[PDB]
């Protein structure tokens, strides 16, 4: 369970956009632990690993 | 992923 810190707009490529603030649920990284592929509310994507962070 | 890396944070 996660915390979106800062925006972030998708460039597409089945990255996802989210919002400071949103909850997101994390399935796991890619190879160099920089990307994350979460699930929001909004969907299903890759979001970057620095802009979410544990929440509770 | 994308091969490209991500933004930094802000």
């Amino acid at each position: 369970l996660f915390v979106a810190l800062y925006d972030f707009v998708a460039s597409g490529d089945n990255t996802l956009s989210i919002t400071k603030g949103e909850k997101l649920r994390v399935l796991g990284y890619n190879h160099n632990g920089e990307w994350c592929e979460a699930q929001t509310k909004n969907g299903q994507g890759w979001v970057p690993s620095a802009y979410i962070t544990p929440v509770n | 992923a994308p091969t490209y890396p991500p933004p930094l944070p802000p």
